[PDB]
């Protein structure tokens, strides 16, 4: 019963974590490595919209 | 899966007669279906289409206003009324089941045929009248009147292989696209004025006569018929 | 539009045609909620999820049951919700009390009538009249209290006031509570329905007119 | 002079009110069961007060022959206006009192499309029994006083004996099946009760008039200062009902 | 003995408070500060999809971005042409009771569920021309509110038996479930890499699970009520959060806590769906206020506001190109967005 919450806990206690500098420099690399194929980021002209 | 036509004989000119396809084993009320026929010696014709609903009917210029096209629903039929018969209408009708939604493959199944004895439109060109070739690759080629490149993106060329005395089989639709159980060797590409149709590791159960079907605008016409012997 | 498209619209056509037919066999019936714990005689009212047909006047009706405080927003478009109380055990009478606080209260129920039906008011009598039991040990404002068999009729209008008093706080008259006192072998619980959803029914038409 | 006094004053309370219902009537449509039947009487009220302006702007000229032609047509417009717009008041009143009778049937096996073919069926008739009468009653076309008495005849009995009645016996129906049921509401329910005496007290108050007077005019005849006083009174009471039916169907 | 493991408990749950709290050096709101605002966003409807009859409660785009799936009230799931408007098929379904709508990848298949407490799955590209069932999936206790395919053999759905599970269409049988939420689960989205998922639930917790060992990896906790929506960022070591508290919440799966907080001080409904864009800039979150709000996912302001719907905005979906937003409310219409 509570056996499994300590284990549960146990296990979700050696995880490695990262910095948060770090992933969100990440979040960031990817939000900027991909907005020039953003189609709503970025206005679509009426040519390359399908609707 | 199952569309077995009957009526059928010798008739007399100027007579009349009713064609009558029955169906069995699928939705017969949303498959739209088309009467094509085949004379003896000669390519596949369209005569005339009944749409899913009996909403929309179209015919051929040969047949127009002397041919009558009408479905029993309920009773899961498929009727050609036809009077005023010619020495021009000598030929095995087939009835042709099709489904038209996105991604759809129309002239899928073609059922086996009833030989009558009777007593602007775009032009498809298959020049290799008989491609003489087993375990080999050969290109099948097709040529149209316009362009069959719809604005949608859409290229509307259809491919079928008629096995010696069976029904016509369909291989290709829009021109890129197999289907259901045809075998990958098979392959399509081309443009607009511009088609092919070519085959890899040719095998036996797999010559006969290859036709070219447009759907860009009706009449819907056929090619000649390029055909492949081993 | 190529024929292929023209085809397909037609085919698309013909779905909106079978949509508005489903759509109209589906509105000439009513839809209804029936809730209720355990013990309280829910499905002796009208005699994962059940549901129920039946008719009357020529009505049709359709409940449904479980077997709650995410999946009721399902359940906003029906036409009522049936409550279904025990009220001749008031060990947990409470609880029930809660409850109908709980349901009445929720945000997507602000314009949902609840019907009322008070259980074994064939036993109620029994439990008040034998002596054994006191209403006055779980709720104290009982001996306070008077009616506006007699003391089994006061017990009874008792418990209602209590039903109809959470009903009252924050009603602000979008929705109301219908209560009705019924029994296991009483029949005549369609037609109660009925009516409270023809009452109901009259309220929705005043107030798609902005009048109600 | 002194029957011409009043009929400057009338005239100008006239256009301001046509001026305001116009301009009601358009917000109204661009803004928009109910819906149906208030937008084909906001446009029945737009027409009945376009043609109110654009008849006190060419009376307020002398006549000339084709400006005669121009008057009639926009007389005949009006008149079918005010028809078409009676009727739909009717409607609106019969479609409350049987929401209010038939909660049941109203909400399950009422036709999904019954007001666009009421809406069809009013306009038409509507049409149909006043390009009768125009034809057989205006001036410059198959003028001719049987016919255009038979006809106007038939369209007045037609109103004040089958149209208002019906108005007048859904509204009391309604008031009656709402007061016996909200005894036992915890509201008293009093905005329906002002919302409905109000529609019935401004059509037999403000838009039935027109018809009372053009009705009174063939029997009983009148001094022309009575006839020439009863008009100016009778179009701006029209154009007060035509201002105040968006009012009472749209925000309240 | 209880007292002891509650007690290794509490020292376990401060020792990863402790271990969180070491991580987060600097904020990303600090770190985002010096990049160019979004601005603001005009994207209008292009597209209205009538012919539902009763609230739409789910939806999912194809993967080819042109076609959709949209379930109803009116036990019916419609397949849309986004491109024509036109619709593809109709499914007919036995309970009409529906929460979750799920297009599988290969697009043979259609999966849908709700208060009858079975998935099914439609067979699509079939001879006979009609759409069947394929398969019913049963074993979960409660209702299913989300559903999303692995594959065209493998599905995993969540459930209000506060339990989600994965199983084998072909055998149809439960192949691992996965246990630990206390609270019913609301939302399950799907890693891009179909090896992780992760789950949001009642009990305002936010829980990744391996799909392979069937193990609860991490838990995130840091909502005030129950979650509504979860989705991956595209990246697939983020996800975002929508929850009744008003809130949308940035958690990434490395530092293993919450990023970003997505409120404003007007907004007080639930909200409702979570989608993000293809590069991750924008979070189009559903609000119960009848209209969505896009904000900017690193910056946290509202850039947008899509308000076209007369009732609550109940499901969201944005196609894998990145084109067009789907939005489909209580009012029987939805909308793509551009
Ligand atoms: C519905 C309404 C208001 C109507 O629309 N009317 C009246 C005005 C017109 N009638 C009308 N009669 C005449 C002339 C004319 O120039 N016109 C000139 C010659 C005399 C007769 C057209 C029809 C109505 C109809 C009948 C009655 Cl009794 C009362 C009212």
């Amino acid at each position: 019963q509570a056996r499994k919450l300590v284990e549960q806990l146990k296990m979700e206690a050696n995880i490695d974590r990262i910095k948060v500098s770090k992933a969100a420099a990440d979040l960031m690399a990817y939000c900027e490595a991909h907005a020039k194929e953003d189609p709503l980021l970025t206005p679509v002209p009426a040519s390359e919209n399908p609707f | 899966v199952q569309l077995v036509e009957s009526g059928g004989g010798l008739v007399q000119p100027g007579g009349s007669r009713k064609l009558s396809c029955s169906a069995s084993g699928f939705a017969f009320s949303s498959f739209g279906m088309h009467w094509v026929r085949q004379a003896p010696e000669k390519g596949l014709e369209w005569v005339a289409y009944i749409s899913s609903g009996s909403g929309t009917i179209y015919y051929a210029d040969t047949v127009k206003g002397r041919f009558t096209i009408s479905r029993d629903d309920p009773k899961n039929t498929l009727f050609l009324q036809m009077t005023s018969l010619r020495s021009e209408d000598t030929a095995m009708y087939y009835c042709v089941r099709s489904i038209y939604y996105y991604g759809s493959s129309p002239f899928d199944f073609w059922g086996q045929g009833t030989t009558l004895t009777v007593s602007s439109d775009i032009v498809m060109t298959q020049a290799t009248s008989s491609v003489p070739v087993p375990g080999e690759s050969v290109s099948i080629s097709c040529r149209s009147s316009k362009s069959l490149l719809h604005s949608n993106g859409n290229t509307y060329l259809y491919w079928f292989l008629q096995r010696p005395g069976q029904s016509p089989q369909l291989l290709i639709y829009r021109m890129s696209n197999l289907a259901s159980g045809v075998p990958d060797r098979f392959s399509g590409s081309g443009s607009g004025t511009a088609f092919t149709l070519t085959i890899s590791r040719l095998e036996a159960e797999d010559v006969g006569v290859y036709y070219c079907m447009q759907h860009l605008e009706y009449p819907l016409t056929f090619g000649a018929g390029t055909k492949l012997e081993l | 539009v190529s024929a292929e498209d023209k085809a397909a619209a037609e085919r698309s056509k013909m779905i909106d045609k079978n949509l508005r037919e489903d759509g109209e066999k589906a509105r000439r019936t009513l839809r209804l909620l029936l809730l209720g714990a355990d013990n309280s005689g829910k499905s002796t009212i009208v005699k994962g999820i059940f549901e129920t047909k039946f008719q009357v006047d020529k009505v049709n009706f359709h409940m449904f049951d479980v077997g709650r405080r995410k999946w009721i927003q399902c359940f906003n478009d029906v036409t009522a919700i049936i409550f279904v109380v025990d009220s001749s055990d008031y060990n947990r009478l409470q609880e029930a009390l809660n409850d109908f606080k709980s349901i009445w209260n929720n945000r997507w129920l602000r314009t949902i009538s609840v019907i009322l039906f008070l259980n074994k008011q064939d036993l109620l009598a029994e439990k008040v009249l034998a002596g054994k039991s006191k209403i006055e040990d779980y709720f104290p404002e009982f001996a306070r209290y008077t009616t506006p068999d007699p003391r089994v009729t006061r017990a009874k209008y008792f418990i209602r006031k209590e039903f109809v008093d959470i009903s009252t706080a924050s009603g602000d008259g979008r929705h109301i509570c219908y209560p009705h006192f019924t029994c296991a072998v009483d029949t005549e619980n369609a037609r109660r329905i009925f009516n409270d959803c023809k009452d109901i029914i009259l309220q929705m038409n005043l107030r798609e007119y902005n009048l109600v | 002079s002194t029957v011409h006094t009043a009929y400057l004053v009338l005239s100008s309370l006239a256009m301001f009110t046509c001026l305001c219902g116009m301009a009601g009537n358009s917000m109204v449509i661009w803004l928009l069961p109910f819906c149906i039947y208030i937008l084909n009487l906001a446009a029945a009220d737009l027409l009945f007060l376009f043609s109110m302006a654009s008849t006190l702007s060419l009376e307020t000229q002398p006549l000339v022959n084709t400006t005669d032609k121009v008057h009639e047509l926009m007389k005949r417009l009006m008149y079918f206006a005010y028809t078409v717009g009676l009727s739909l008041l009717t409607a609106i009143s019969t479609q409350r009192c049987l929401s209010v009778l038939f909660p049941i049937w109203f909400k399950c096996h009422r036709p999904r499309h019954l007001s666009a073919w009421v809406c069809g069926l009013l306009w038409t008739l509507c049409l149909l029994m006043n390009g009768l009468t125009s034809s057989f009653c205006s001036k410059f076309l198959k003028f001719n006083e049987d016919r255009c008495f038979r006809v106007d005849m038939v369209q007045a009995a037609l109103i004040m004996g089958v149209l208002t009645p019906v108005m007048t016996l859904s509204s009391l129906t309604l008031f009656v099946w709402v007061r016996r049921s909200s005894q036992q509401w915890r509201r008293q329910p009093t905005r329906l009760f002002v919302v409905v005496l109000a529609s019935v007290l401004v059509f037999l108050i403000c838009s039935l008039p027109l018809s009372i007077y053009w009705f009174v005019l063939y029997w009983l005849s009148l001094p022309p200062e009575m006839q020439v006083l009863c008009f100016s009174l009778s179009r701006l009471s029209s154009s007060v009902s035509s201002s105040a039916n968006p009012v009472i169907y749209f925000l309240v | 003995e209880l007292d002891q493991l509650r007690q290794e408990a509490e020292q376990l749950k401060n020792q990863i408070r402790d271990a969180r709290k070491a991580c987060a050096d600097a904020t990303l709101s600090q770190i985002t500060n010096n990049i160019d605002p979004v601005g603001r966003i005009q994207m209008r409807t292009r597209r209205t999809l009538r012919g539902h009859l009763a609230k739409i409660y789910a939806m999912h785009w194809g993967t080819d971005s042109r076609l959709l799936v949209s379930a109803s009230q009116d036990g019916k799931l419609i397949i849309w042409d986004s491109y024509t408007t036109n619709k593809v098929h109709a499914i007919p379904l036995r309970s009409s009771w529906v929460m979750t709508c799920a297009y599988a990848p290969s697009g043979n298949y259609v999966a849908c569920g709700g208060l009858d407490n079975i998935c099914s799955i439609y067979n699509l590209k079939t001879r006979e021309g009609n759409v069947r069932v394929s398969r019913e999936l049963a074993g979960h206790t409660g209702y299913l509110s989300c559903c999303r395919f692995l594959d065209d053999n493998q599905i995993v759905t969540s459930s209000g038996d506060t339990t989600c599970a994965l199983w084998d269409i072909e055998t149809g049988q439960q192949t691992t479930t996965f246990t630990g939420h206390t609270g019913d689960v609301m939302s399950l989205s799907l890693a891009p890499d179909t090896r992780l998922f992760v789950s949001g639930a009642c009990d305002a917790s936010a829980k990744l699970w391996d799909v392979r060992e069937g193990m609860c990896r991490q838990t995130f906790t840091g909502h005030e009520s129950d979650i509504n929506a979860i989705c991956f960022f595209p990246n697939g070591n983020a996800f975002a959060t929508g929850s009744d508290d008003a809130t949308c919440r940035l958690f990434d799966l490395r530092a293993d806590q919450e990023l970003m907080t997505y409120s404003h001080d007007n907004i007080i409904c639930g909200i409702t769906s979570v989608s993000f864009s293809k590069s991750g800039r924008l979070l189009l979150a559903g609000y119960d206020d009848f209209n969505c709000n896009v904000w900017d996912a690193l910056k946290a302001d509202r850039a947008g506001v899509l308000a076209g719907h007369d009732n609550r905005v109940s499901c969201l979906g944005v196609t894998d190109d990145g084109m067009a937003v789907a939005t489909g409310s209580w009012d029987s219409f939805l909308k793509i967005w551009n």
